[PDB]
RNA sequence: GGGGGGAACCUGGGGAACUGAAACAUCUCAGUACCCAGAGGAGAGGAAAGAGAAAUCGACUCCCUGAGUAGCGGCGAGCGA
RNA sequence: UGGUUCGUGGAGCCAUGGGGGAAUCUGGGCGGACCACCGCCUAAGGCUAAGUACUCCGGGUGACCGAUAGCGCACCAGUAC
RNA sequence: GUAGGGAAACCGAGUCCGAACAGGGCGCAGCGGCCGCAAAGUCCGCGGCCGUGGACCCGAAACCGGGC
RNA sequence: GCUGGGGCUAGGAGUGAAAAGCUAACCGAGCCCGGAGAUAGCUGGUUCUCCCCGAAAUGACUUUAGGGUCAGCCUCAGGCG
RNA sequence: GUGGAGCCUGGGAGUGAGGGCGCGAGCGAUAACGUCCGCGUCCGAGCGCGGGAACAACCGAGACCGCCAGCUAAGGCCCCC
RNA sequence: UGAAAUACCACCCUGGCGCGGCUGGGGGCCUAACCCUCGGAUGGGGGGACAGCGCUUGGCGGGCAGUUUGACUGGGGCGGUCGCCUCCUAAAAGGUAACGGAGGCGCCCAAAGGUCCCCUCAGGCGGGACGGAAAUCCGCCGGAGAGCGCAAGGGUAGAAGGGGGCCUGACUGCGAGGCCUGCAAGCCGAGCAGGGGCGAAAGCCGGGCCUAGUGAACCGGUGGUCCCGUGUGGAAGGGCCAU
């Protein structure tokens, strides 16, 4: 983790809710993290986008 | 005079049926993005403290 | 009528520090030691602008308990209804 | 600011040094910010035995001392020094 | 002391996490021939050690208060 | 300039042609009583007899290093075999 | 392999300055009664006993008491002996 | 005629002006609070709503007060060091010290991750325009001496190395059993369920060839949850899950 390389969370797009953290760089991606993951309120797989920590 | 309740052990730690002394796991109030979920999960349960340890706490809990 | 005195006790007005926190400042020792004013064989308190959940109790003082509980606390050491 | 278990805490309650400043029961305070409901209580005048504390003093009694002990002093001691 | 589990609401020989009827954590069960024996537990005495007090005894340099 | 008598200024205070000098025969903060049995992880000391067993001076961590908590090693009671 | 063996639960510790020697290394200078580890040993706690002229830790050997009895260990047997 | 259409009745905007209320500043004067002074004092004179003083705001502040100002260490100071990783020391299990001998970490990667399919290095010799010791091409030899982001060691092509496709398991809920171990930590983990990814399938997938890339509590923030809510319903503020 560093100034370039953040930390961040990934919220689920129906429900709302942040189900993970995780970390990219922001140079090399400055575009939002978009990633299906599962999410436990809905209980199934959902695009999660990444959101400020 | 009669023995005081050491209240730092009364609101980190409990005395089971059997005379067990269980507490929170260590290590997940933050810093917590680069752990695993496996550490995450493991880390919000309960576990057994080593007697020697738990024969010190016991003793500051009187009335328990 | 007052003045001054009385071992300890009592109320009010002021009020430390060593020490403990294995350093230390909040915190503790403690409203203690001590100074001062006043009281009297006691002093203080006392007849609800109370308690607080009982559709309840019924002034104040003191003992037992409630209870090292509820809580307070660099949520530390400890303090404590 | 203080008191309370309450160290600013969601901080009410009781007390008040500063500023502002009411009403007389349809008045007003409280039930832990606050608002509603529901209850409790009547502030800003005063007094009041007993149950409680102490032990200079008198007595009674000790699995208390017995002259280096027991009060500092058994004796001409708060003395000699 | 006779019930525990849970932060709690709460449920209870179970409960908590969980979607779970999954898995796991913490829990749950006398001797002899109605009797005697023994025992949970609790009460009192005694003893070891611990906590709070000066806490086995003697000893500072110092700090504070009020006076001289 | 020296000196008698009569006076005033004191404890974080006096006074000092300045030496931290002097403030009642030891002053980098007087003396006395009190808080007080301050605190001392330091040094000293710790009192009859006999019987059985019998260590350690290592590891981890420690504003820790000559002090501690836990483990190791000793000892007693119950149990297992 | 029945031993002051081992294991389980619990009560009480003390110790956390070690030291010499042998071997294996590092450090030092193929120095130190030097230092820092490892395996072992003894002193520590066997400054009790024999030998080593004397001498904690080298060699011999684990002192329950008594005997004007005997055998040995290391080391000794010219005299001190 | 525009969106609205007229004369007159309101009310209100706009922006300004003159009066006035109510003050906010400023300048000037006054006297009577307040302060000073005066043989005179229910007075005269001077200052004057300032100054002084009360409450409250921020600021300067060794004049004073309470304290803090680490440890290791071939004495202490000075210098160096303090956690973590790799190798040696280390006496062929584990572990093992010195201010012993040498290095490295406090990052990184959205692919440098999952799966499927495919491919095989460095180097040497010969040959080929510009073109070289070394760019790219062809042949032959070449088991690993290359590569694997970065120290070192282990491991490794019968891939952990190179390329491509589809993807997000860099899962949620758990966890038999163990490694290590004073505690607390650290580590590995099959399997079961939910919903997925890749693959015809067997299967694999709970990040990365592995071992460093880190920080217990307390206090507080944020997103959920809707568990507590001080007579009651709410609220305040807590708890729980995640960061
Ligand atoms: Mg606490
Ligand atoms: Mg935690
Ligand atoms: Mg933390
Ligand atoms: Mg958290
Ligand atoms: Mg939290
Ligand atoms: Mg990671
Ligand atoms: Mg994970
Ligand atoms: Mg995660
Ligand atoms: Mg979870
Ligand atoms: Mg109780
Ligand atoms: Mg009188
Ligand atoms: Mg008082
Ligand atoms: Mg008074
Ligand atoms: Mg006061
Ligand atoms: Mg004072
Ligand atoms: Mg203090
Ligand atoms: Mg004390
Ligand atoms: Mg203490
Ligand atoms: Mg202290
Ligand atoms: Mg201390
Ligand atoms: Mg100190
Ligand atoms: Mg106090
Ligand atoms: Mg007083
Ligand atoms: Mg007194
Ligand atoms: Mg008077
Ligand atoms: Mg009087
Ligand atoms: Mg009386
Ligand atoms: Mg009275
Ligand atoms: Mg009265
Ligand atoms: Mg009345
Ligand atoms: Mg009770
Ligand atoms: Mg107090
Ligand atoms: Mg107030
Ligand atoms: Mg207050
Ligand atoms: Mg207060
Ligand atoms: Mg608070
Ligand atoms: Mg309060
Ligand atoms: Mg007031
Ligand atoms: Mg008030
Ligand atoms: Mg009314
Ligand atoms: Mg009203
Ligand atoms: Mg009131
Ligand atoms: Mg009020
Ligand atoms: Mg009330
Ligand atoms: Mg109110
Ligand atoms: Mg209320
Ligand atoms: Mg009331
Ligand atoms: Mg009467
Ligand atoms: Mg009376
Ligand atoms: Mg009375
Ligand atoms: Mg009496
Ligand atoms: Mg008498
Ligand atoms: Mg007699
Ligand atoms: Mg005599
Ligand atoms: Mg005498
Ligand atoms: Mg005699
Ligand atoms: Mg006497
Ligand atoms: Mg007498
Ligand atoms: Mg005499
Ligand atoms: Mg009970
Ligand atoms: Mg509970
Ligand atoms: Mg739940
Ligand atoms: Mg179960
Ligand atoms: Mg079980
Ligand atoms: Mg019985
Ligand atoms: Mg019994
Ligand atoms: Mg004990
Ligand atoms: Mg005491
Ligand atoms: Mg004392
Ligand atoms: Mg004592
Ligand atoms: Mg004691
Ligand atoms: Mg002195
Ligand atoms: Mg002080
Ligand atoms: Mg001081
Ligand atoms: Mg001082
Ligand atoms: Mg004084
Ligand atoms: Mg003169
Ligand atoms: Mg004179
Ligand atoms: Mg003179
Ligand atoms: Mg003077
Ligand atoms: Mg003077
Ligand atoms: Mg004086
Ligand atoms: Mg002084
Ligand atoms: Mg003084
Ligand atoms: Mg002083
Ligand atoms: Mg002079
Ligand atoms: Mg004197
Ligand atoms: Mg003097
Ligand atoms: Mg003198
Ligand atoms: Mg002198
Ligand atoms: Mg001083
Ligand atoms: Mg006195
Ligand atoms: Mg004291
Ligand atoms: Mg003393
Ligand atoms: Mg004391
Ligand atoms: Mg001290
Ligand atoms: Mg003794
Ligand atoms: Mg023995
Ligand atoms: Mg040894
Ligand atoms: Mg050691
Ligand atoms: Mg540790
Ligand atoms: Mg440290
Ligand atoms: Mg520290
Ligand atoms: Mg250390
Ligand atoms: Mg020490
Ligand atoms: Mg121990
Ligand atoms: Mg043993
Ligand atoms: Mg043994
Ligand atoms: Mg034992
Ligand atoms: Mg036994
Ligand atoms: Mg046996
Ligand atoms: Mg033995
Ligand atoms: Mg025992
Ligand atoms: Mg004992
Ligand atoms: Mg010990
Ligand atoms: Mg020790
Ligand atoms: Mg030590
Ligand atoms: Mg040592
Ligand atoms: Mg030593
Ligand atoms: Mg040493
Ligand atoms: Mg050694
Ligand atoms: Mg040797
Ligand atoms: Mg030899
Ligand atoms: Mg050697
Ligand atoms: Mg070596
Ligand atoms: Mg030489
Ligand atoms: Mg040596
Ligand atoms: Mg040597
Ligand atoms: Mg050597
Ligand atoms: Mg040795
Ligand atoms: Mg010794
Ligand atoms: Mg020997
Ligand atoms: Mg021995
Ligand atoms: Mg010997
Ligand atoms: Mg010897
Ligand atoms: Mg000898
Ligand atoms: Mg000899
Ligand atoms: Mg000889
Ligand atoms: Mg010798
Ligand atoms: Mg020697
Ligand atoms: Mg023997
Ligand atoms: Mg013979
Ligand atoms: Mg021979
Ligand atoms: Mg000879
Ligand atoms: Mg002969
Ligand atoms: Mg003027
Ligand atoms: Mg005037
Ligand atoms: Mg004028
Ligand atoms: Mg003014
Ligand atoms: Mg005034
Ligand atoms: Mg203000
Ligand atoms: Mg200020
Ligand atoms: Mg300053
Ligand atoms: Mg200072
Ligand atoms: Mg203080
Ligand atoms: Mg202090
Ligand atoms: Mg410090
Ligand atoms: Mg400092
Ligand atoms: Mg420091
Ligand atoms: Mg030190
Ligand atoms: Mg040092
Ligand atoms: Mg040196
Ligand atoms: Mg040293
Ligand atoms: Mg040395
Ligand atoms: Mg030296
Ligand atoms: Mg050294
Ligand atoms: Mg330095
Ligand atoms: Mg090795
Ligand atoms: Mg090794
Ligand atoms: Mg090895
Ligand atoms: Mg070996
Ligand atoms: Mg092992
Ligand atoms: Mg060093
Ligand atoms: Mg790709
Ligand atoms: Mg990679
Ligand atoms: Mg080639
Ligand atoms: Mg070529
Ligand atoms: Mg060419
Ligand atoms: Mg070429
Ligand atoms: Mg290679
Ligand atoms: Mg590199
Ligand atoms: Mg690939
Ligand atoms: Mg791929
Ligand atoms: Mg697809
Ligand atoms: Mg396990
Ligand atoms: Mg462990
Ligand atoms: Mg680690
Ligand atoms: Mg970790
Ligand atoms: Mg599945
Ligand atoms: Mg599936
Ligand atoms: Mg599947
Ligand atoms: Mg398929
Ligand atoms: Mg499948
Ligand atoms: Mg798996
Ligand atoms: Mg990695
Ligand atoms: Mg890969
Ligand atoms: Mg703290
Ligand atoms: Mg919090
Ligand atoms: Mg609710
Ligand atoms: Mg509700
Ligand atoms: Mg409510
Ligand atoms: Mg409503
Ligand atoms: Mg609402
Ligand atoms: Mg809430
Ligand atoms: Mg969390
Ligand atoms: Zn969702």
């Amino acid at each position: 983790a560093s100034e370039v390389r953040i930390k961040l969370l990934l919220e689920c797009t129906e429900c709302k809710r942040r189900n993970y953290a995780t970390e990219k760089n922001k140079r090399n991606t400055p575009n939002k993290l978009e990633l299906r993951k599962y999410c436990p309120w809905c209980r199934k797989h959902t695009v999660h986008r990444e959101v400020k920590i | 005079p009669k023995m005081k309740t050491h209240k730092g052990a009364k609101k980190r730690v409990k005395i089971t049926a059997s005379g067990k002394v269980v507490a929170m796991k260590t290590g997940k109030r933050h810093l917590n993005w680069q752990k695993s979920g496996k550490e995450i999960r493991q880390k919000g349960r309960k576990f057994v403290l080593a007697k020697p340890e738990a024969e010190r706490i016991k003793l500051l809990l009187p009335y328990e």
